[PDB]
């Protein structure tokens, strides 16, 4: 499978990687952080049974 | 990668701080000292505008709106919930426009060429600065910028129009406007001419700076010339943005009634009073 | 129901029957914006549509 | 009928449609000179691919 | 380019660090999981 | 550094261009003439006008749409050639009442308007036609002519949108601050031409018409000095001031345009921003009458807190009337 | 793994790494601030038992 | 089948798909998570029942 | 019809007819998707006689 | 009829043609979606007896 | 360009094309017909 | 450019390709016509 | 560019990779509409 | 650690260090100065006891 | 610490540092003029037990 | 450019820094969990 | 650039710099600490 | 340019005068203190 690094210079892979990567996790975190359920820096130490849940169909 | 003629022109040299230490390109990009910083500056403004959408009400790109603090606060930092984080911003991006000025001359020494786009920039940024910083110490609060959000940004725009009654009496705002009109007229006229002698029908030979000169002549009855239309191209683009920011910077600062009664100057010339 | 219950021999708030360590805070987005929902929420909050006009 | 959908929303992306068309023919125009690029892994166009390069005829003078 | 004895031995390294990240961010969620689970 | 900013040293020839290209029918208009003070920004000929045909009609009927709004305007303070010169940018001739919509209204009261509208539309179609014949004269492309159909085509909708409605009276008025009033008031009646997204656009290539004419502008000067203004040269025969140019954008911003393809992203944003403007025009009053409702419709408009908040019975007490007639009589009250 | 400095020039990865950890460093900080369990500025002071804790409404 | 590969360079190809998929995926989950059945991160938890659903017809 | 490949390049048709389908699914999806009837992702598991219907004639 | 295509490039011709039609069907069709009678998403399940009409002359 | 030989058959093809979709857009409008009148 | 050979093999492959997927579309607005039917 | 019997290797990586991509696919949709139907 | 500077030749990067501090610095004081509790121009007279806490 | 002046030229440092020195003092004057306690332009005569004080704790 | 040995030396002080870093990042979480945890 | 006995020598001065620095803001923190503590 | 004992004789000023600008505004800090103390 290492012929793929014949098709690409692995130098400019890895740069598009940690870039995507940088990008996708900072991302995901401030997703969380915006959410009710998993604001964690208010609320990190509620259990799970506190936490918050968005709500139900009646 | 480079362009088949790029080569040649990569060498050291023009940069203004860092000397030979970031002297390099990445991709197509010169860094430089000021890309570095600008970069720098680029990343934490962005983060801190996409950690305020966080905290705001929603992630709809046109309803995130990150706003300065209340007039209260005068020329303090606010709490970062309250428009601190508006204020930190607001330093970032000076940080970064004025990186990327200097990172411009930089590239514009690299290449002998003249410093023109460097300054013509400038004019953009002293609106920019105008807006969050010379205005507001003016009127003595931090809170009188405007609000980052692409569309609670306009809602500022009418709200300060308003806060004169009837902004477009105002004269500086009227020059503005006749700069940004008379600016678009003079590209669509220019960028035309251009094509049209390179782009004539076809059969027909290319043309020269002679037609052009001609075309235009009988168009505003005079020849402009060549350097001359980009004179004035840059006069008008550039001038637009001067007047722009004198029309706010009196806003408020050195007028305070509404603009319509500003005009009574005018009626009371003693020719006519 | 705008306060969780408190816990009478110590003050500490119960939340879902079980104590929190700490001061609670109900949660909210900043100055406690919400996004509107409709043209007719927005509207419902408005005065009634104006009368005809006088002609 | 409709409630969401509504003409200025339509007209709004027939625009965006064009706009995005006629980015790709400017990005095209603008690739007739120094194009394909040099690379260490050989030839490089971008995207999109540009335009030939133009050749121009003068006029036979009077 | 890259000889395809170079090609071979970076792979080697490329796996190994992917799946070493794949294995933090394994025990990241699993935490996550056990504190407050998404589902 | 010098930085070509005015030109310290001009230069005559005693024969002259202004002769045009060979131009067939049609007249060149006077002769040829220098001026010092337009050749110290720009070239300095102010020199000979070709009208031919359409040139001709275009100026007769110009002229007339100009006398009458200008002898309207000093009609409306009693002919005082003082006060008409003192309250000159309040002055206006104005469209019909609304009460007519479409129909043909007094002449004191809009019908003078739509008289001066009628004669200024007609030089401007015959305008463009004359800059259409001209440039096919000197064998150039149609860029121009379409370009200036782009803005006639936003002035056009201050007719088209006032005929969807259906009422004159909702056309601009011809003057200074009043044609400003009512850019104001449209805004107003409309409820906010921010929210129109057609205004948006027209907006941002507004401002990138300038972006744009700015860093051109700045460019070329920048290597002028190195030939870079003989921009047509430039195209055909590539110099190292082209080179220079496209590098210096790619490698600020990543990527460059050529010294012919900038002239299209300038040709298409001025084009563009006179196009958008028209759309948002038409939809104005026919598909959307409140655009911060449409707005809000479609999530552009960001939440605030509430300033106030009305109770029912407040609800009921403070919706007022749509505006009516005004009084048509003097009232006595004494009984 | 020492061969990843063949590929990348060292003196500027540094750089780069430098970067990023101070705009990272700079972003945490500026979000806890923002907090109120962790606006240390003007509630460091308190205790554990009397720090904040976000919760959401019970609205019963 | 594989003389698409003499019309199109793979390596050209193969980035144009790795980009459409991931602007592709990034869509999908924003419009999902912007919905309100499945806004997955405040209401994941949930049963299939409890979970919201859009008007019926009256 | 096959002169229609001599007529046009093969490589150009080809984008332009995926370039096609795919503004042409996306539209449809999202005219759908901003409908009553047919807003599959908050209402796609009412039955056929539960979903919302556009007013008839009085 | 055929010279037709002496004076016009059929490659010019075709291309104009599908962007004509392509506009016009689009044209049509949103035009009707926007219609009370032919909103075929909302309403296309209506008989049409129970159709929306446009109301009659109002002996006004 | 071409020659009149190949405006003979391209015409031939056009002509076919152009019948075969208004016939395809007549059925259409049938069933559009049967299902909803416009008049 | 094709030789009128590549083109007519191509052209074998576009109308199987053509094919399929409109036998995939008449599946799917057959799934969603029994799940909903538009008229 | 390539030989044909380059693009033909090729082709291989890629119709399996791609069979494979949607092989995971599949099971993301078994598992996601277990947790919640939609329709 | 020394052999550092034969990558940063210093006197291409002192100002730079230098710039960095300075500015860290003023950011700092300027959080302090208009905080509640650090605001010292108007409140530094007060003494811990009476200097304010921002509880919840 | 005298090679320093090997490094940096004399004549450009003492510009750089005036300047920064001029705008450090400008600033810390301002502040104080801004402030209550110090606004010393319009209270400057007040006695020290007279000078304004920020709020205490409550 | 640099030799392989240069590279190896680079490597070894760049692995220890960044060894180093996390370590004091690791007291640094240990103080602020003591002070005020986040779970 | 320098040599590294150069280097050397103002690796000196700087960490000697830096330590001094560091001694007064130490000073500083505990100044302001005595005066209002942050914890 | 500068020259050893160029660089001493301009440090021997440079440092004095820094140390003289200190010493002065130490003092204007002393008759602000008795002024009006800010701690
Ligand atoms: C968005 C805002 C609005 C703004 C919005 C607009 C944004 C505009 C920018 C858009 C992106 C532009 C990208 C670009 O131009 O790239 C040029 C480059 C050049 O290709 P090349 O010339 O052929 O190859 C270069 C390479 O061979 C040699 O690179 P060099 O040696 O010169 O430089 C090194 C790089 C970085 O090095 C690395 O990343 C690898 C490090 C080792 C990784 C080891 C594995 C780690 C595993 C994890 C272990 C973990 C445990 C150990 O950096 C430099 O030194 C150059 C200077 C960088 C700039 C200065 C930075 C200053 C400090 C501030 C930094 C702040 C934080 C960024 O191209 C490539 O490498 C290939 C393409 C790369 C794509 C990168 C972007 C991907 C983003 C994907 C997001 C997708 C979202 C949907
Ligand atoms: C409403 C009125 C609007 C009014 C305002 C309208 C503004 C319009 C102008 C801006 C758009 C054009 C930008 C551009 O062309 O940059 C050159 C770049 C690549 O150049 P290339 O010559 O074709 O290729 C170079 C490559 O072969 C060799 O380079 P190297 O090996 O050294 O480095 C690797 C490349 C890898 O490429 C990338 O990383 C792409 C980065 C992002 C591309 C743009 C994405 C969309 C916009 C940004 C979204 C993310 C923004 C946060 O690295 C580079 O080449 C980096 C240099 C390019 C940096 C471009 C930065 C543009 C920022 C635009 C900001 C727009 C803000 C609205 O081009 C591309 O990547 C493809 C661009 C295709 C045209 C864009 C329009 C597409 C419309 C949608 C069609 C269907 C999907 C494509
Ligand atoms: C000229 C070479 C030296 C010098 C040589 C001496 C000598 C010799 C003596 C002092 C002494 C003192 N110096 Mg010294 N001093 C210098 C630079 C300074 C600087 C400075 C910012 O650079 C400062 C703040 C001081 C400060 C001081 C005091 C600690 C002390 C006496 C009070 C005083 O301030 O007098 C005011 C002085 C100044 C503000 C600046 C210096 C002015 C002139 C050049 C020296 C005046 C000396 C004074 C008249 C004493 C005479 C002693 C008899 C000759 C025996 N000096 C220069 C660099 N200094 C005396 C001491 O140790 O007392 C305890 C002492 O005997
Ligand atoms: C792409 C959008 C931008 C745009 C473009 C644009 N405008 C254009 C063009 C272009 C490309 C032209 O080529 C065209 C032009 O000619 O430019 C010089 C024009 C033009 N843009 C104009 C104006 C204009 N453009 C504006 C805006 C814009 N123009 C947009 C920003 C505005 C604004 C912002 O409000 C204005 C006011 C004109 C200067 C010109 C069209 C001139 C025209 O049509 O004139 C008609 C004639 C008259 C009104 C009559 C004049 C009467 C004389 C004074 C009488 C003298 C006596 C006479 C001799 C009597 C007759 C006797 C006979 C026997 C001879
Ligand atoms: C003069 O007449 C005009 C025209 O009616 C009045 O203006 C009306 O009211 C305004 C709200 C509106 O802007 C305008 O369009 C118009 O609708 C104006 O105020 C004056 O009013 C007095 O005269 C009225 C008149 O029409 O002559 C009279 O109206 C009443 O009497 C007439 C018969 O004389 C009858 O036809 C009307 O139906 C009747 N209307 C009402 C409401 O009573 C006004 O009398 C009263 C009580 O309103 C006059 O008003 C006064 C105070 O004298
Ligand atoms: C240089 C050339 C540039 C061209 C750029 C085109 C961009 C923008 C303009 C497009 C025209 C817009 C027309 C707007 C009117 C409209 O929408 O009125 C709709 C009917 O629908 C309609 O008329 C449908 C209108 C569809 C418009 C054409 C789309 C298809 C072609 C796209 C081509 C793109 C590439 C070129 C009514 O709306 P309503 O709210 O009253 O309905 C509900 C009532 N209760
Ligand atoms: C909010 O919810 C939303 C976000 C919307 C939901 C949606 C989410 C979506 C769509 C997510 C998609 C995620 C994704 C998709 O694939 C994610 C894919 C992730 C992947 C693949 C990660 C891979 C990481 C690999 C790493 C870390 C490798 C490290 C390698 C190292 C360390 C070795 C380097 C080489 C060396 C040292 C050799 C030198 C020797 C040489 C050179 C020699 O010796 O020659
Ligand atoms: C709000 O909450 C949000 C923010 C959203 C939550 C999310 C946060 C996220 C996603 C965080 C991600 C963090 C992260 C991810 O990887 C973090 C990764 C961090 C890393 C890798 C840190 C590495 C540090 C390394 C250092 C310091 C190295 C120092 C080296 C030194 C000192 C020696 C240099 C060598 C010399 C001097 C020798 C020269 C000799 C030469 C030349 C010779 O001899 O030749
Ligand atoms: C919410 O956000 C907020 C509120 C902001 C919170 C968060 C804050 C954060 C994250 C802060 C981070 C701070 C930080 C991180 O590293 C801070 C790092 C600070 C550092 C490194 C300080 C180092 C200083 C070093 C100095 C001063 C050295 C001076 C040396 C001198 C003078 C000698 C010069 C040389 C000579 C004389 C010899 C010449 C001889 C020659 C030439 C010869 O002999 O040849
Ligand atoms: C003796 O000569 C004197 C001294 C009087 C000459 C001096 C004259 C002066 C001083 C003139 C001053 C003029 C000024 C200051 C004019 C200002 C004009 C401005 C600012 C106008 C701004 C906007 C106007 C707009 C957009 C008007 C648009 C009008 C349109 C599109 C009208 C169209 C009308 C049509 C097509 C009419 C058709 C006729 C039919 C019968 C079909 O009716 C509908
Ligand atoms: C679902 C829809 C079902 C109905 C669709 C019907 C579409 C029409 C199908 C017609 C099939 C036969 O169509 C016929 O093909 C032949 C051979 O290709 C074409 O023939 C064409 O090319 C040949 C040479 O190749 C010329 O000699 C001839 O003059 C020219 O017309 C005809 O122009 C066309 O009439
Ligand atoms: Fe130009």
């Amino acid at each position: 499978m290492h012929r793929i690094w014949l098709m690409y210079d692995p130098r400019r892979v890895m740069v598009a990687l940690v870039g995507f990567l940088a990008v996708l996790a900072l991302v995901i975190h401030f997703v969380l952080l915006s959410s009710q359920r998993y604001s964690w820096i208010e609320n990190g130490t509620l259990g799970a049974d506190q936490a918050p849940v968005g709500a139900s169909a009646p | 990668a480079m362009l088949s003629f790029e080569k040649k022109y990569r060498v050291r040299g023009g940069t203004l701080i860092g000397g030979d230490l970031f002297d390099f390109w990445f991709g197509p990009f010169y860094v430089g000292f000021f890309g570095v910083t600008t970069i720098f500056f680029v990343t934490l403004g962005t983060l801190l505008c996409v950690w305020g959408a966080a905290m705001g009400p929603t992630w709809n790109l046109w309803q995130i709106n990150i706003a300065p603090p209340d007039l209260k606060y005068g020329l303090g930092l606010a709490p970062l919930r309250e428009g601190g984080l508006w204020q930190i911003i607001t330093l970032c991006a000076l940080g970064a426009f004025g990186s990327w000025a200097l990172r411009q001359a930089e590239i514009a020494r690299k290449l002998g060429m003249g410093m023109h786009i460097p300054w013509a920039y400038g004019g953009a940024i002293l609106a920019y600065t105008t807006l969050v910083v010379i205005r507001p110490f003016l009127l003595g609060a931090w809170g009188h910028g405007f609000p980052y959000g692409i569309f609670s940004h306009l809602d500022w725009v009418s709200n300060v129009g308003y806060q004169y009654l009837h902004f477009h009496y105002n004269p500086a705002h009227m020059i503005a406007v006749t700069f940004f009109f008379t600016n678009c007229l003079a590209l669509a006229m220019h960028g035309s001419l251009i094509l049209s002698v390179t782009n004539p029908p076809k059969g027909t030979p290319t043309g020269t700076s002679e037609q052009e000169n001609v075309f235009f002549r009988d168009l505003l009855g005079y020849s402009i010339g060549a350097i001359g239309i980009h004179r004035l191209g840059l006069f008008l683009a550039v001038g637009a943005a001067v007047w722009s920011a004198i029309c706010i910077v009196i806003s408020g600062p050195f007028w305070t009634q509404g603009w319509p009664e500003w005009w009574n100057w005018w009626l009371n010339l003693p020719i006519w009073k | 129901p705008t306060a969780w219950p408190v816990d009478p021999t110590t003050g500490q708030t119960l939340i879902n029957g079980r104590p929190v360590v700490g001061r609670v805070f109900i949660m909210r987005k900043t100055d406690g914006t919400v996004k509107y929902p409709n043209v007719a929420d927005v509207v419902a909050h408005e005065a009634l549509a104006p009368l005809p006009p006088v002609v | 009928m409709m409630e969401y959908i509504d003409g200025a929303q339509i007209a709004l992306y027939a625009f965006w449609l064009f706009f995005f068309g006629l980015i790709i023919y400017l990005r095209r125009e603008d690739k007739r000179e120094g194009y394909p690029l040099e690379s260490p892994q050989g030839p490089r166009d971008g995207w999109p691919k540009g335009a030939p390069k133009k050749t121009y005829v003068h006029r036979d003078h009077g | 380019g890259m000889t395809e004895e170079e090609a071979r031995r970076f792979h080697g390294y490329m796996v190994t660090g992917t799946l070493g990240y794949v294995v933090v961010a394994s025990v990241a969620h699993f935490l996550a999981w056990s504190w407050r689970p998404w589902f | 550094e010098y930085q070509n900013l005015f030109t310290r040293v001009q230069v005559r020839t005693v024969p002259e261009p202004g002769i045009p290209i060979d131009e067939s029918t049609g007249t060149r208009y006077g002769t040829g003439t220098f001026s010092y003070l337009a050749g110290k920004f720009g070239d300095a000929q102010i020199g000979p006008i070709y009208l031919g045909w359409a040139g001709v009609l275009s100026l007769i009927f110009g002229f007339i749409a100009i006398e009458i709004i200008g002898l309207n305007m000093w009609a409306s303070v009693g002919w005082d050639p003082v006060e008409f010169i003192r309250q000159l940018p309040w002055l206006a001739l104005e469209p019909p009442p609304p009460q007519y919509g479409l129909r043909v209204p007094p002449l004191n009261q809009g019908g003078w308007y739509l008289m001066a509208g009628f004669f200024l539309t007609v030089s401007i179609i015959l305008w463009w036609i004359r800059i259409y014949r001209r440039a096919r004269a000197l064998q150039m492309g149609s860029h121009l002519p379409w370009a200036f159909a782009s803005a006639i085509f936003l002035y056009s909708t201050f007719f088209f949108q006032p005929l969807l409605v259906g009422s004159w009276s909702e056309m601009v008025p011809f003057g200074i601050f009043p044609h400003l009033d009512w850019t104001s008031a449209f805004s107003i009646r409309y409820g906010n031409l921010y929210y129109n997204p057609f205004h948006a656009l027209s907006i941002a290539f507004l401002y990138g018409s300038a972006v744009l004419f700015a860093m051109h502008g700045a460019t070329i000067l920048a290597v002028a000095r190195m030939g870079g203004e003989r921009e047509i040269e430039q195209i055909t025969d590539r110099g190292t001031a082209a080179e220079r140019s496209m590098l210096f954008w790619r490698w600020c911003m990543g990527f460059n345009a050529t010294m012919e393809s900038i002239h299209r992203w300038a040709w298409w944003f001025a084009v563009l921003t006179t196009f958008t403007g028209g759309i948002g025009i038409l939809l104005t009053g026919t598909v959307v009458d409140n655009w911060y409702l449409w707005g809000v419709k479609h999530g552009l408009v960001a939440p605030y807190p509430a300033q106030n908040q009305l109770t029912p019975e407040q609800q009921d007490l403070l919706r007022g009337r749509y505006q009516g007639t005004a009084p048509d009589s003097f009232p006595s009250y004494v009984v």
